């Protein structure tokens, strides 16, 4: 019945910086535990009994706190440390977890690479036509996407999906799928995908036309 | 060796004021990055969070 | 070297039953307590239940208490979790985790996990659409290709780019639920040597429907 | 220091418990069989040997339970009533064994000072002493009878068979009982056995100074000294550990390392006391020159039956 | 907190 609120939800941290996240409980809690979970893998115990470094955890990690306030601290931020961090309390069963804290590795800003893909022929014969636009390898996550059919903006019928920070180059990617009916697709020439990003004052444009 | 004895103190500290006395001794020994960490652990001893100040001074 | 392996996941209609199992090796099993802990899709962790070594002390989460039953088979090194009257909120990835220390309330050694989905929806295999650059697109020092996965259920399809790249630069975009079916896509950046000179295929594997669809990504 | 302690030792504890169990459960069984139906009773010291062997037998009969308890790492399966019964039973047989060692040393002393006391020695007086010793052991096991219960330890997530003192004043109680265990379990018996050994050695040393008398006398002296040495060897570590534990409950010593060493070594020392209970039959019954001939007779019993 | 978990 003890609620754990972590702060902050998201935070960027360059390599070498000191990272500090907090975990607050509604009541007095006996012990606090800290786990790191990377996307796709199981969690790993970082800190047990609120200040005790778990076996195998690097010296950079350090837990602290008492009463209703606890904290996890990394002395020197490193690339492998970028993951989501959870706190779990024990005062009496049942056990409760925290909401989590996403520690993102701050990278140099990078312009997205845009590549537009017209609908496949199989899908066209299926009855619908979805134009795909891949905006890959950029930073930060913030990016706006607009679709222009013959110059006119299209807002209805677009699904965008962002990825998590790629562990290779610390960049993000996003797919933007504009699904249309075959009949509406059959009566327009130029399909355009524009992506406005922090890295450029002018939007990055990738368009095509069915003439080619 | 004086820093080792004051590091014993926090594990064997009776209350917050003993932690404060040991951390001030370490601060004087340092004057004779560590200074900033001790100045923060001294804050934690002054707040009254005895167990958390012990954990901070162990670090 | 400790290893925990969960199994028994799958798709269950709301209100069904399902017994998850956890096999342990690399340690004396009948000396420590084991916990079941689940994690909702795209959400955080949640403790479910806990059982001691000789199964004398059992704790359940309030959202789980009364409906589930955790049990133990020490001679066979197995941890069971019988789930009854499943709900939509129970859809999650379940782990067996132990502190490997007297059964204390933390988790040092985590299992691999098993997925349990609670939905009366059918198990639809995916529709796989290739995404290659059309005519009029110039080829630079690298080429990006795509595989669009459309209209499948339940979750967890894996788009493997086995031929030509093998995870050179792969971006697997998470699935989005539209009209009751999932849609995702996988982009892969490969040097100009491997395409279109060589064969690059995307294999969409849907284990929930036990299907595998390969697309060869021919140029247009 | 403040880090959590080790658990490496618990792998070896149950096996050792079983070893001691089978050894003592064989030896003590041999003693009790030679005494029970096979003729050999009607002597006071012999009755004492029999009662001591029964106390050690029923004592080590509980060793499988503790080996299972340490195997499941303090998770108690058999229930709270079983924890009560077998804890108080264990303590009762410890006190019966130790009190019987003291009573046999007193019997040897009062038989050495008084050479004209026959072997019957008013056997009904022993028929009154034996219930008196058992009742004293029961009364001394009353604390273990009142506090040995099953309690839920949440931090271990374990239903453990512990001493369930009032948690408000738990530590105090612990200290107290520890000191009682030292006094009624080691201090007073150690004083009795030591004084008895010293007196017996003195009288013997006067009586039989010359010749073969000196040889046999030195042998018996080494026997009494061996009694005291066995008791000391197999009970000093446990009671030193319980005394340091009592000091910790008081708060005099609070060092993490010392208390971790106390809890680490305590099951081994408990096992050491049990090994005393296992060793006593070698020391008291198997020493008589009639024993080996009786053993050869028992060994040839089924051959003559053929 | 801490208890006497041992049989004797």
């Amino acid at each position: 019945d003890i609620v754990l609120t972590q702060s902050p939800a998201i935070m960027s941290a360059s390599p070498g910086e000191k990272v500090t996240m907090t975990c607050s409980a509604s009541s007095s809690v006996t012990y606090m535990y800290w786990y790191q979970q990377k996307p796709g893998s199981s969690p790993r115990l970082l800190i047990y009994d609120t200040s005790n470094l778990a076996s195998g955890v690097p010296v950079r990690f350090s837990g602290s706190g008492s009463g209703t306030s606890y904290s996890l601290t990394i002395s020197r931020m490193e690339a492998e440390d970028a993951a989501t961090f959870y706190c779990q309390q024990w005062s009496s069963y049942p056990l409760t977890f925290g909401a989590g804290t996403k520690l993102e590795l701050k990278r140099a800003d990078a312009a997205p690479t845009v590549s537009i893909f017209p609908p496949s022929s199989e899908q066209l014969t299926s009855g619908g036509a979805s134009v795909v636009c891949f905006l890959n390898n950029f930073y930060p996550k913030d990016i706006n996407v607009k679709w222009k059919i013959d110059g006119s903006e299209r807002q209805n019928g677009v699904l965008n999906s962002w990825t998590d920070q790629d562990s290779k180059d610390s960049t993000y990617s996003m797919s933007s799928t504009l699904t249309l009916t075959k009949d509406e697709y059959e009566r327009h020439n130029s399909y355009t995908c524009e992506a406005t990003h922090k890295t450029s004052t002018s939007p990055i444009v990738k368009s095509f036309n069915r003439n080619e | 060796e004086t820093l080792n004895d004051n590091l014993k103190v926090i594990e064997k500290a009776d209350n917050a004021a003993q932690v404060k006395d040991a951390l001030t001794k370490m601060r004087a020994a340092a004057l004779d990055i560590l200074v900033g960490q001790i100045d923060d652990a001294l804050k934690l001893a002054n707040e009254g969070k005895v167990k958390e100040a012990q954990a901070a001074a162990e670090q | 070297d400790v290893q925990l392996v969960e199994s028994g996941g799958g798709l269950v209609q709301p209100g069904g039953s399902r017994k998850l199992s956890c096999a342990a090796s690399g340690f004396t099993f009948s000396g420590f307590g084991m916990h079941w802990v689940r994690q909702a899709p795209e959400k955080g962790l949640e403790w479910v239940a806990y059982i001691s070594s000789g199964s004398s002390l059992i704790y359940y989460a309030d959202t789980v208490k009364g409906r589930f039953t955790i049990s133990r088979d020490n001679p066979k090194n197995t941890l069971f979790l019988q789930m009854t009257s499943l709900r939509s909120e129970d859809t999650a990835m379940y782990f067996c985790a132990t502190s490997l220390y007297y059964g204390t309330p933390w988790f040092a050694y985590w299992g691999q996990g098993t997925l349990v989905t609670v939905s009366a929806a059918k198990t639809t295999p995916p529709s796989v659409y290739p995404l290659a650059p059309g005519c009029g697109d110039t080829t630079g020092s690298s080429v990006t290709l795509g595989c669009l996965v459309k209209g499948y259920f339940p979750e967890s399809v894996t788009v493997t780019w086995n031929s030509g790249s093998l995870s050179s630069s792969v971006h697997t975009f998470p699935a989005l639920l539209q009209s009751g079916l999932y849609t995702m896509s996988s982009s892969v950046t490969v040097p100009s040597s491997t395409w279109p000179s060589q064969t690059v295929t995307c294999s969409v594997a849907h284990p929930a429907s036990s299907t595998t669809v390969d697309k060869k990504l021919e140029p247009s | 220091c403040s880090q959590k302690p080790s658990d490496k030792h618990l792998d070896a504890i149950p096996i050792l418990y079983y070893i001691i169990f089978v050894i003592g459960f064989l030896v003590n069984i041999v003693v009790v069989t030679l005494f029970c139906c096979q003729k050999g009773p009607k002597k006071v010291s012999s009755i004492y040997i029999f009662n001591l062997a029964v106390a050690d037998l029923l004592l080590l009969a509980t060793l499988p339970l503790w080996a299972t308890y340490y195997s499941y790492r303090y998770d108690w399966l058999f229930g709270p009533v079983m924890c009560k019964v077998f804890g108080s039973f264990l303590t009762l047989n410890m006190f019966a064994s130790i009190f019987f060692i003291t009573c046999m040393s007193v019997d040897r002393y009062q038989s050495v000072i008084y050479p004209f006391l026959s072997q019957r020695r008013n056997p009904w007086q022993a028929s009154y002493i034996v219930p008196l010793v058992w009742c004293m052991a029961c009364l001394s096991s009353l604390p273990t009878f009142y506090f040995r219960d099953v309690r839920t330890i949440e931090y271990l997530g374990v239903n453990a068979c512990i001493m369930a003192f009032p948690p408000e004043k738990y530590a105090q109680w612990a200290a107290g009982i520890a000191l009682m265990k030292n006094i009624l379990g080691f201090i007073i018996p150690l004083i009795f056995i030591a004084t008895c050994y010293f007196g017996i050695r003195k009288h013997l040393l006067k009586t039989n100074s010359y010749g073969k008398n000196r040889i046999t006398r030195d042998q018996v002296l080494k026997m009494a000294a061996a009694v005291v040495l066995a008791f000391i060897i197999c009970w000093l570590p446990f009671h030193v550990l319980t005394f340091l534990d009592a000091l910790a409950w008081m708060g005099v010593i609070n060092s993490c390392e010392v208390i971790a060493v106390i809890d680490l070594a305590l099951p081994f020392a408990i096992l050491l006391g049990f090994t005393n209970s296992c060793v006593n039959p070698f020391l008291y019954c198997f020493v008589g020159n009639r024993f080996q001939q009786k053993l050869r007779s028992v060994f040839r019993v089924p051959i003559t039956w053929l | 907190d801490r208890v006497y978990i041992h049989p004797f």
